[PDB]
């Protein structure tokens, strides 16, 4: 997602006396450059979706997000010529337009064409970064994008020493307020057509340079483009500041059951497509490649593959509207980004294993490990911070009670969970009184008189009242008052 | 004295002369030390006379300027040069005038001080007679002998200016200018004219420095040359009229006319002598008796010359003696009224100067 | 943040002293079905400890990782009811050293201790170094200074006047200046960088507050007072609930429409990203076997707050018989779906926005896409037999070498694929059906006597069909097929030789038995 | 028959000899003198024979002879002034005839012919000579040369009063006068000579080794005479300023009689510190008269005895030691002026001589005026200014707006700022882009200025000051006219400073809504200002009229209303911003200046 933003303002109306040739308007010249950043465009990043947000006074969006880069290039011929600059309208409206399309996750590289004429105030640059900075009021500065965004200024400011004449700190704090994701562009020289298309250039090698890979399965390989460019991944700032990048090579280190992955955390979707190195049918459509065989495998079996980007670091090869491909995902780099898999460090091919774990009718499977400590919810935790769940367990107890001595097992085992639960919070007038009401339910025995019945509840209640006095009696929490033959 | 004759008769002429000199030094000392006023007795002459070759000669008079320079006192050396070389009236008078005559002479070649003094202070005493002799002998030595050696008297001239004003009266009275013999040389013209220029109170040493207390004797010598310088210039042109070159002939009138000039200063400054001292009008350098043979040779050369040939000669010549006339009793040098002057230049022939001068 | 955060360590202390041990006030009706007895009001201390509990009780089953807490209870004694270690940090660990210490007692010396014991070997304690924290300071040699141990200790008691208060505050800011001071000088023992507290006061109901509520007050740049007042029973219960939701970043959800009342649970936060106080998902009709792999941006562990009632355990129950339920924010868009791995219920995240990847192209042009004899079911079959599964017994190789068994299906899937053609009409050896037994056992790393004695057969069987002339599948002489299909045999026989003597042994035997010119 | 008639023949005689003989000519001319001693005429031939031979000893006497009995014959003055302008080859021989003479004797002849000259430099030379060479007449005759010199330099009332006889003075007369301390001299007179060193002082710096050194040794050595200082040596500038000041806060208590001892003290010094403070400040402002700098104004924060100029040191390195020059200038004009008794004084020593108004001075004048704080009697002294009179009328009106601004003019201030910038027009380049674009330094709530007067200093200055003008003439009442209009566009200079006017302007534009300008788009080609104003027109604004089209009232007004012309009216008023953005990069300046210079009937509006 890249919106190209625009400056129509008519501070970009200023011809400039180049040598040689006629007048040239720096609107112009913005033209000339995105012309050509959206050739390369079409050209070599085809599946990169792209904007083009030109803002005045008011921002409007002439056109939405689209592939096809056609209509972009007719839509820089056909601009009007509002005349006022107002770079805080613009940002809100870039994250609107963001936000609304895509969301607030994935990476939004932002063009900014401005000229270095900020404004006069209110409404311009200097104005707003020197007010709004003190206090939002929910007017929130908008340059720290809500998304791992990237600034990209190309401030077509003539030389530096142009714009530093005027305001180019201004420009240079709005790229700070995106944590340094960005840089200014200024170029240099008199103002030359040539002098340009090196910016943009070196525009376009920073920031939309195809990520070209090999994906080696084994010893058969492929060259693949991986789309989009996978982001850098940072663990945290204190231990390990120093950003990581995926390998040049993917290496598929086995495959595992789609059922057993279950829905996995991943970074980010990528798409892998082949890449050769009505042509392209006739020639590399005819030779066997690797990942159409990979990604039509993977489909009819209904599997993924796991892949080694590096140290530390896996993803996933898993396939696929009815359009399906080779998308690729990738995991938090860790020793055990899936937690129901064990550490992704410790996984060996079935060989090894000494049976074979998935079966031989394919019924079994490791997966997922279970937990070395259980939870709350799955384990039998006794809560009493509403009186509603306390008053529950002493319903179920003296239920439990009734049935005795046909549950006698399961009473014995609730009301020892309920006296080790009393012991650990010293609750022991509770205790006392939950004896009370055993006795009380003793008294209003019914008239089958069970023997055993009655001895067991005899005894539970003698053993509560013991325990009640707080001595070391019944104090042991292993203590589980044990019924009587 | 009889015993130093006695004793001088065994010693030779030389020894014997110098023995005698230092004698007589020695009695005249004596007699000075025991009157103010000596007496010159006949024993002293006598013995001198009979005792006092070329190279005896020269060599006796060498021993006699060595005497002379080792004598202290002047007194004493003044009374024995009157003794010995004063005139006598006797034939040894020549021998004395020569043997004065190449004394002075020698001394002159080596600028012997005292010599010079005494030879001046003597020609003050002396009859002109015997004082144009000795002029004639040394200006004949050092001008016509020996060329180049007016140098050698030249230098006299810082020596003893006494004698330099001495010579110059003793030559402008010879050189008179009456013949053409008489005519004073060029070389010596120069000479008296450039130590005449160099300062003018070269012939009034002898007036200052001689305490007037009476009249100078008929026949000597005047007490200064003013007479005989006036003479000289006034005579110069009618003197080469009749000797008639031309560049020696400008000269000479160019240095007459010069020495002129300088009498005339030095008769001013004589004027200012007179006032200091107090002979303002009492007392004359220039006699009054001398304008009249001075005048008459004028007429007579006038006469002679021809004046309608020699006019500007004879012009020259009365103005300059008019001039000297004008400062003379201009300085008050010469006492006369100017009746006098009237009566004496009435037979002169007649000049503007004059005239003027004569009606003042 | 990291794994060792602010909510990393957490050391309650609970108050012991006999003034601690009358009742709240809070009398219960236990008596539903004669004359009843007088309702019973549990004690203030009791009331306390099981709510501490029921935090403990949400926090393991929310994590059951990486966060250990520890238990001081607060008499004339100071004892710790259990370790920092994974092992000893267990709910029934607890219940058995609670019962073991007992009921306040009521008369024994009221005045002797106080709560302050409790409190300074909380911050000795907190001061430890617990299992992660050593791992993560081995592995961080000669850099093992950026790991905050920051904690955080709650304290239950019934404090007399803020004074007191006060007082604590006080002693603890010094107790644990003091406590880091002497973890500087030692080394087993890390510096406390942010030890958060909270005094929790409690009170029977129908009496005065003597102590008001208090804000956030950092006394020091490693501590934050935070002390909450309120009554005890019900209200200590939802005030456990709320500090527990806000401790770890938590949220609440509320489960509704589900056949038979509504269900709470409790997840981690980020689990609601999606939306962006409790959200109020739908049950939704759950499909047998619609679509089997979803799109989970988010796997996280969820606690009922009630497991023990109707609803909640019939749900659980539900949950954990095996088949997942699906939601539904509130046209319909499916969502979050429930699912029990093994006896853990996770919360997944669905997403239901707009895929980016939409419409990807067809695999039928895009490069190899225009062949159609590709071997699936054989590559189907080669899938099946690389499947995986986990290893509990970490096995040595040769000599103290334990294996990791990734590297081993690695290995085997190298070996696996040393020749494999792609396409049918490629081969003609895999698609004969007397080469399967060759097929499946010449790949293994080791082939036993059976192996040998079945490869020994397979082949004599194919000298048998060479000699019958049976037509051989298409896959140009009856010759040329047999010449190919030798070379085919001896090219796979040769790539597995190195793996064994015995398949040297049948690649000899095959020289010595084929038919070569 | 006379004696003239002989005495002319005997000169004829003689002198006819002197190329032949000098020897007898020179005898002729001493018989003529015996014959005729009262003859002058003989005296002078034979004194003149006598010089052309290079005798000295000779040609003195009779010279010194011939001026004792003959001294009335004009050429006996003759021959004096030659040997005199000599002494002031042939030179050497006529000085070397004037030793000869007796010294009394030449002190008389120098005496005689100093008082016969009229010219009083040549007297005043010849008076020193005589001074010099005879030290013993420094007693009667150094009073009477000084006096002359001061009363004949104070009648002069020259405009730059300047005559070599201070220098003379200084030079010579002084130092001989005060070393001989028996030289007698009233203390009025002393005064006089005061009036004659300051006179020259003054002037000839104003148009030689160090006069203002030798005018400070005069005061002080003129003062050692009597009474006046017994201070120390070298001492600075300054310091006499405050030991004068305290000697006027005894002064001018208790006097009984005269006091002019130290009445005339605090007259005379100060005034020679205000003069010799004068020189140092008024130099190194508007320099080359013997780039200039003048004085201005608070501009300060057009968007906002105890006053202090503000100097940029780059323009000038050594402004510190100016602005306390100028500081104790000001100071020694005040006492001058505050004390009654000193002022009349003040005021008579001035008109004797300031004569004019000394142009270097009338920028010294003018300068305190401004300070002190009164501004009218400046505008008088910026009419004398121009009365006396490229880059030389850039320095009157600027200093007239300052003056013109007087805290509340407004109109002729204005006036006289356009009219100054008809001159301004150098900057084909302006002065580059950004030179040191202004230093951050806040005053505590201050002010005075000074700036050269080339382009890149004043220009910001008038502009800032029509500004200032415009915005409190348009930000009150109502009818946003080309008041409003006006300050907008003067608002486009300096951009990043005015945007607080500009949000100000705008917003009362949202209230009226009336923004007629018909001259809109020839001055503001500015890119914020223009995006600023298209925004009003989209959703909400005030219709902005922008007539900026020229003949659009007529072809409304004249045509009959049809329904073909809102099109035309809507699509122009965007194609004008379209052509006008087009513009964008150029001179500010040139365009600002452009806009003031054929928009001089902003006065119209100005007169509020």
């Amino acid at each position: 997602p890249t919106v190209v933003v625009m400056d129509v303002s008519l501070s970009m109306t200023r011809p400039v006396s180049i040598e040689g040739s006629e007048e040239y308007q720096r609107k112009h010249l913005a033209a000339h450059g995105l012309t050509m950043l959206f050739e390369h465009m079409a050209t070599n990043y085809k599946l990169e979706f792209t904007a083009l947000v030109v803002f005045s006074s008011l921002w409007e969006l002439m056109v939405p997000f689209t592939r096809d880069y056609n209509t972009l290039q007719e839509a820089l011929s056909n601009m009007d010529d509002y005349d006022k600059t107002c770079l805080e309208s613009a940002l809100v409206g870039v994250c609107n337009i963001v936000q609304q399309e895509w969301g607030g996750a994935i990476p939004c590289q932002v063009v900014l064409v401005t000229d270095g004429c900020l404004g006069i105030g209110r409404g311009s640059l200097r104005h707003s970064l020197a007010t709004q900075n003190q206090r939002s009021e929910s007017n929130r500065f908008p340059l720290p994008f809500p998304f791992p965004s990237k600034l990209y200024i190309m401030c077509m400011a003539n030389l530096e020493e142009l714009q530093s004449t005027d305001s180019l700190e201004c420009l240079e704090r709005l790229i700070d307020l995106n944590n340094g994701e960005g840089q200014i562009f200024t170029i240099d020289g008199p103002l030359c057509l040539k002098n340009v298309q090196s910016m943009f250039g070196k525009l376009i090698d920073l920031a939309y340079t195809p990520f070209h890979a090999v994906l080696k399965c084994g010893h058969l390989t492929a060259d693949v483009q991986v789309f989009p460019r996978p982001e850098p991944f940072v663990v945290d700032e204190e231990i390990d500041p120093i950003p990581k990048v995926i390998n040049t090579d993917l290496e598929i280190v086995g495959f595992i059951d789609i059922a057993d992955i279950s829905s996995p955390p991943v970074l980010s979707r990528h798409l892998v497509l082949p890449i050769a190195l009505n042509s392209a049918n006739q020639i590399a459509g005819k030779i066997p490649n690797f990942c159409v065989l990979l990604h039509g495998s993977l489909k009819v079996e209904g599997m993924v593959a796991i892949v080694q980007l590096g140290p530390e670091w896996h993803g996933m090869l898993y396939s696929q509207k009815k359009k399906s491909n080779l998308m690729m995902s990738l995991f938090e780099p860790g020793p055990e980004p899936l937690p129901w898999l064990g550490k992704m460090a410790q996984l060996g091919p079935i060989s090894d294993a000494k049976e074979n774990p998935y079966g031989e009718d394919d019924n079994k499977s490791p997966f997922p490990l279970q937990p070395k400590n259980k939870r709350s919810y799955a384990q039998n935790v006794t809560v009493w911070i509403k009186p509603s769940g306390l008053q529950t367990d002493v319903q179920k107890i003296l239920r439990n009670a009734r049935k005795l001595p046909e549950k006698t097992q399961t009473f014995y085992k609730e009301l020892n969970r309920l006296r080790k639960a009393a012991l650990a919070f010293g609750f022991l007038d509770l205790l006392k009184g939950v004896a009370d009401m055993l006795e009380r339910e003793c008294t209003l025995l019914p008239e089958t008189a069970h023997p055993d019945a009655a001895f067991q509840l005899t005894h539970a209640a003698q053993q509560l009242k013991l325990a009640s006095t707080g001595t070391s009696e019944y104090a042991a929490y292993d203590q589980n008052i044990t019924p009587l033959h | 004295m009889s015993d130093i004759r006695h004793s001088l008769l065994r010693r030779d002429a030389l020894s014997a002369a110098k023995e005698v000199l230092y004698h007589l030094d020695i009695y005249f000392s004596s007699q000075l030390q025991s009157a103010p006023l000596p007496i010159v007795d006949k024993g002293p002459v006598e013995l001198l006379e009979e005792f006092v070759n070329s190279l005896q000669e020269l060599q006796l008079l060498e021993i006699m300027c060595n005497y002379f320079q080792e004598q202290t006192k002047d007194s004493v050396r003044q009374i024995i040069f009157s003794s010995l070389f004063s005139p006598q009236g006797n034939k040894a008078d020549d021998s004395r005038m020569s043997l004065l005559g190449k004394l002075v002479s020698m001394a002159v070649a080596v600028c012997r001080i005292p010599v010079l003094e005494c030879a001046a202070s003597w020609l003050q005493r002396t009859p002109v007679v015997y004082c144009v002799r000795l002029a004639k002998a040394l200006v004949d030595d050092y001008c016509c002998l020996v060329p180049g050696s007016i140098q050698t008297l030249k230098q006299i001239f810082s020596a003893s200016p006494r004698f330099c004003c001495q010579f110059i009266t003793s030559v402008t009275a010879l050189y008179d200018l009456s013949s053409d013999d008489l005519i004073p040389p060029m070389d010596l013209l120069e000479m008296i004219v450039t130590w005449i220029f160099e300062d003018p109170r070269l012939i009034l040493i002898t007036f200052l420095n001689t305490p007037i207390a009476a009249n100078l004797p008929i026949g000597f010598l005047e007490l200064t040359p003013l007479v005989g310088l006036i003479r000289w210039c006034v005579k110069a042109p009618l003197a080469y009229k009749r000797k008639k070159g031309v560049g020696m002939d400008r000269d000479s009138h160019l240095l007459y006319s010069k020495l002129h000039l300088s009498v005339l200063q030095v008769l001013m400054t004589l004027q200012l002598h007179l006032t200091e001292k107090n002979l303002y009008g009492r007392l004359g350098l220039i006699l009054f008796d001398h304008m009249v043979p001075l005048v008459e040779e004028i007429n007579r050369l006038a006469d002679e010359l021809n004046p309608l040939n020699a006019s500007q000669e004879i012009e020259l010549s009365l103005d300059r003696l008019a001039q000297a006339l004008q400062v003379a009793m201009a300085s008050g040098a010469l006492l006369c009224t100017r009746d006098d002057l009237r009566t004496l230049c009435s037979r002169l022939p007649h000049n503007n100067l004059l005239q003027l001068v004569i009606s003042g | 943040m990291k794994i060792f955060s602010e909510s990393h360590k957490t050391v309650f202390v609970v108050d012991h002293c006999p003034y601690m041990a009358e009742s709240c006030r809070q009398h219960v009706e236990f008596d539903m079905l004669i004359i009843p007895l007088a309702p019973i009001s549990k004690s203030l201390w009791t009331c306390s400890v099981e709510s501490s509990m029921e935090y403990c009780r949400i926090m393991y089953d929310i994590f059951p990782f990486k966060k250990l807490v520890n238990f001081i209870v607060s008499d004339s004694g100071a004892h710790v009811l259990n370790s920092w270690t994974q092992e000893d940090q267990n709910l029934q660990e607890l219940m058995a050293a609670l019962a073991a210490v007992g009921p306040p007692n009521p008369r024994a010396d009221p005045e002797c201790c106080s709560i302050l014991h409790g409190l300074v070997a909380a911050v000795e304690t907190l001061c430890k170094i617990t299992e992660y924290q050593h791992e993560a300071r081995t592995l961080l040699m000669e850099n093992a200074e950026r790991v905050g141990n920051r904690g955080r200790i709650i304290c239950i008691t019934n404090a007399k006047s803020d004074s007191h208060v006060r007082m604590l505050e006080d002693c603890v800011q010094e107790t644990i200046h003091e406590h880091n001071k002497l973890a500087a000088n030692s080394d087993h023992l890390m510096q406390i960088q942010k030890c958060e507290l909270v005094l929790i006061h409690t009170y029977p109901v129908g009496e005065d507050s003597l102590v008001s509520d208090r804000s956030k007050k950092e006394l020091s740049p490693v501590l934050t007072s935070e002390v909450h007042s309120v009554r005890a029973g019900r209200h200590l219960a939802t005030k456990l609930n709320i500090l527990v939701q806000q401790h770890f970043d938590l949220a609440s959800t509320t489960i509704t429409n589900i056949p038979m009342y509504d269900v709470e649970l409790l997840h981690h936060k980020d689990a609601h990203v999606d939306f962006l106080e409790t959200i109020t998902l739908k049950w939704c009709t759950p499909r047998t076997n619609n679509i089997e792999l979803h799109y989970c941006t988010g796997a996280y562990r969820i606690s009922p707050v009630d497991v023990n009632s109707r609803p909640s355990s019939c749900l659980t129950n539900f949950l954990l018989n095996g088949r997942s339920v699906l939601l539904e924010q509130p046209s319909k868009v499916i969502s979050h779906m429930l699912s029990s791995h093994g006896g853990e219920i996770f919360l997944h995240v669905l997403s239901s926005s707009r895929s980016i990847l939409e419409d990807p192209p067809s695999i039928s042009e895009g490069c190899g896409g225009r062949v159609t004899d590709y071997r699936i079911t054989d590559f189907g079959e080669f899938m099946r037999e690389n499947r995986l599964t986990p290893f509990l017994d970490p096995r040595y190789k040769i000599d103290g070498s334990l294996e990791v068994p990734l590297e081993r299906a690695k290995d085997q899937l190298e070996k696996h694929t040393r020749y494999w053609p792609m396409i049918i009409s490629q081969t003609t050896i895999f698609n004969m059906q007397a080469v399967v037994p060759l097929a499946s056992v010449i790949v293994k790393e080791s082939l036993t006597e059976e192996d040998v004695l079945n490869c020994q057969k397979t082949i004599y069987n194919l000298v048998d069909m060479e000699r019958k002339n049976d037509p051989l599948p298409i896959s140009p002489k009856r010759d040329e097929q047999y010449r190919i299909m030798w070379n085919e045999l001896e090219t796979l026989v040769r790539a597995h030789i190195n793996n064994s003597e015995k398949h040297q042994r049948v690649l000899e035997c095959l020289m010595a038995c084929r038919s070569k010119p | 028959m006379s004696a003239q008639g002989d005495c002319e023949f005997l000169v004829q005689r003689a002198r006819e000899l002197v190329p032949q003989d000098l020897w007898a000519a020179k005898a002729w001319l001493i018989t003529a003198r015996s014959l005729y001693p009262a003859d002058f005429n003989i005296q002078y031939e034979m004194y003149t024979i006598e010089r052309n031979a290079e005798r000295t000893a000779t040609a003195g006497r009779l010279l010194y002879d011939m001026f004792v009995n003959f001294p009335d014959q004009p050429v006996v003055w003759r021959e004096i002034s030659i040997i005199t302008s000599a002494l002031r080859k042939q030179t050497q021989f006529l000085r070397s005839l004037f030793e000869t003479l007796p010294g009394r004797v030449q002190c008389e002849m120098l005496l005689k012919v100093t008082e016969q000259c009229f010219n009083t430099l040549e007297r005043s030379e010849m008076l020193l000579l005589l001074l010099r060479r005879f030290p013993e007449t420094v007693v009667q005759h150094g009073v009477g040369l000084g006096e002359a010199l001061l009363e004949a330099e104070t009648i002069e009332e020259q405009e730059s009063p300047v005559n070599c006889f201070r220098k003379l003075f200084v030079c010579d007369v002084l130092p001989l006068i005060i070393n001989n301390h028996d030289v007698r001299l009233p203390a009025n007179l002393l005064y006089k000579y005061l009036n004659k060193a300051a006179e020259f002082y003054i002037n000839y710096v104003t148009r030689i080794v160090d006069p203002w050194e030798r005018l400070f040794k005069i005061l002080n050595v003129v003062g050692m005479r009597c009474e006046w200082q017994m201070d120390k040596g070298r001492r600075s500038y300054g310091d006499i300023l405050h030991r004068m000041k305290d000697l006027c806060r005894y002064m001018n208590n208790f006097d009984s009689e005269a006091h002019a001892k130290y009445k005339n003290q605090v007259v005379y010094s100060t005034m020679l510190v205000f003069f010799k403070n004068a020189f140092q400040y008024v130099n190194s402002i508007q320099p080359s008269l013997f780039v200039p700098l003048v004085l201005l104004e608070d501009v300060s924060n057009v968007y906002g005895r105890n006053r202090h100029i503000v100097v940029n040191k780059a323009e000038l390195a050594n402004s510190t030691e100016v602005l306390e020059s100028f500081k104790l200038a000001r100071e020694s004009w005040e006492l001058l002026y505050s004390l009654e008794f000193l002022d009349k004084e003040f005021t008579r020593i001035c008109l004797a001589w300031k004569t004019d108004t000394w142009l270097w001075l009338r920028i010294f004048l003018t300068d305190m005026i401004i300070y002190q704080g009164q501004y009218k009697k400046a505008i008088a002294s910026l009419h004398h200014l121009a009365a006396l009179q490229t880059l030389e009328h850039q320095r009157a009106l600027i200093q007239l707006a300052t003056c013109h601004f007087a805290l509340g003019e407004y109109r002729m201030t204005c006036e006289k700022v356009l009219d100054l910038m008809c001159y301004m027009v150098l900057p084909i380049q302006d002065g580059g882009k950004s030179q040191e674009e202004p230093s951050k330094v806040k005053p505590k709530f201050r002010d005075l200025k000074l700036l050269p007067c080339t382009s890149k200093a004043i220009m910001p200055y008038c502009l800032h000051l029509m500004l200032a003008c415009f915005k409190l003439r348009a930000f009150t009442d109502n009818r946003d006219d080309m008041a409003l209009g006006h300050v907008i566009v003067l608002l486009q200079q300096e951009w990043p400073r005015g945007e607080n006017l500009f949000l100000k302007a705008v917003n009362k534009i949202c209230q009226q809504g009336n923004f007629q300008y018909e001259n809109f788009f020839n001055y503001v080609t500015n890119i914020d200002m223009l995006e600023e104003f298209a925004y009003l027109r989209t959703q909400e604004g005030g219709k902005i009229h922008l007539e900026l089209l020229p003949n659009q009232g007529m072809l409304i007004k004249h045509h009959t209303v049809t329904r073909g012309i809102t099109k035309g009216v809507k699509e122009d008023f965007r194609l004008a911003m379209e052509r006008q953005v087009s513009r964008c990069g150029e001179n500010l300046m040139v365009v600002l200046h452009r806009f003031c210079i054929n928009e001089k009937i902003l006065l119209l509006q100005t007169l509020t």
